[PDB]
């Protein structure tokens, strides 16, 4: 086509979606990880995760307001990944890298799994 | 704005 | 913070949200423009437009599944702007620039209004 | 991935 493109549009959209999340505006699901609860937008979860994409395209699960993750999933690992989904920023540290990689493998977030493998290989 |  | 950043994350999120729109997955509103109907995600509309942000933060309007725009709004101008919201690409042409600028002013999409003003000033 |  003969379209023009606004370079910062995608980043600005994501910044606003994170602002809606922080104010709990139009969140339509709660993700339960052990005792911890995380509110989010189903569409953002699907856009970032192969696991949520599969869950919310399912004719029965698409209508659930509560999703319980596998008890092996660490709440801190999930929180770091949820923050990444809404910001593009990953808080990867020596003390959390194993929990982050395991959570990213479960959530099917290929690019996060790739950077965790590389950072582990270096150490 | 750019030419993509 | 000491975060790392994935450069293509915001663009990849937007690409997936557009894939959900094209398949009509988790769309929660229909925007009526004259006789034409456009399905979309309320959160994406809010993230892109000052007008939709105001509408869907309103305690009564947040629950509406149908929104009727002002009869002066041109359906083609709206379609071009909706495509921009989901892609960052604006199909701006000599034959549509006046309808696009008027629709962007109504929708409160400041960056689109700015490029339309500049393109009109040049001609 | 980059240092933002
Ligand atoms: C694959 N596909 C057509 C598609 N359409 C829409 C959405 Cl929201 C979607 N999201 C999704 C699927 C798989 C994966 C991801 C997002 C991230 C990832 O690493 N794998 N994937
Ligand atoms: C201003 N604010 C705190 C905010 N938070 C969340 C959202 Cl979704 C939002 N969106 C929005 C508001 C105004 C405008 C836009 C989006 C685009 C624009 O040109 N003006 N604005
Ligand atoms: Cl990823
Ligand atoms: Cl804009």
């Amino acid at each position: 086509d003969s379209c023009i493109q606004f370079t910062r549009h995608a980043s600005d959209v994501l910044l606003n979606l994170n602002r809606l999340r922080s104010r709990d505006i139009l969140t339509d699901v709660v993700i339960v990880v052990s005792r911890e609860q995380f509110r989010a937008h189903k569409t953002v979860l699907m856009a970032c995760s192969g696991l949520f994409y599969s869950i919310f395209t399912d004719q029965l699960k698409c209508n659930l307001s509560v999703i319980n993750l596998d008890p092996e999933i660490n709440p801190e690992g999930f929180c770091i990944l949820l923050d990444f989904m809404y910001t593009s920023r990953l808080n990867l540290r020596e003390g959390n890298i194993m929990a982050v990689m395991a959570t990213a493998m479960y959530l099917q977030m290929e690019h996060v799994v790739d950077t965790c493998r590389k950072f582990i290989k270096a150490s | 704005w750019v030419i993509p």
